[PDB]
């Protein structure tokens, strides 16, 4: 699950940048 | 009867006759910006028209939304679900 | 006022009235064309958002700068 969130996160970093979640 | 101006006269009535010509020609030019028949008659270039404007710029905003709007619109619904879950936990321990 | 002269006026005014005419139809042209890069400027305006904010892909010569 780690990587899972880590091979992802460039997708979380874009929806933060936007959404300032 | 041959008018005789003054050469001067003459000259300016010549000059004024050049600014008929290439007044003709910026309105010629300004039509040829302006023609829609861009492909349609005898041509392979664009004019400045819906082809090139909001029939062709709506063209661009009808599927921009998917990846611009929608994309925010993706995480302002979870966050309205998330205080909606909030309201819903504060309204059972009230 | 002499012969040549009134003649040189007259034809002076038709080309007036010729000019006047012409200039009100290039005005209107103008007008129409302007209000239509108008328009297309309005319906784009709302695409810098978007181009900004999905810059985070990669810009390149724009993050080069930033590190330059």
């Amino acid at each position: 699950c780690e990587r899972i969130m880590d091979s992802t996160e460039w997708l979380g970093t874009m929806f933060q940048e936007t959404g300032l979640v | 009867m041959e008018h005789n101006l003054s050469p001067l006269q003459q000259e300016v009535l010549d000059k004024y006759k050049q600014l008929s010509l290439d007044l003709k020609a910026l309105d010629e030019t300004i039509k040829e910006l302006n023609y829609s028949q861009h492909r349609q008659q005898h041509s392979q270039q664009e004019t400045v028209s819906p082809d090139e404007i909001l029939q062709e710029m709506r063209d661009i905003e009808v599927k921009i939304g998917l990846v611009g709007t929608l994309l925010k619109g993706s995480v302002y619904s979870l966050i309205l679900q998330r205080k909606q879950e909030q309201e819903s936990l504060g309204s059972n321990s009230k | 006022i002499s012969t040549t002269d009134k003649y040189f006026i007259e034809q002076r005014n038709i080309v007036l009235q010729e000019i006047n005419e012409t200039m009100n139809s290039i005005l209107n042209g103008l007008n129409g064309l302007n209000i239509s890069l108008e328009s297309s400027i309005a319906v784009g305006r709302e695409f810098q958002s978007v181009s900004d904010l999905w810059k985070t892909l990669y810009d390149g010569l724009e993050s080069l700068s930033d590190e330059a």
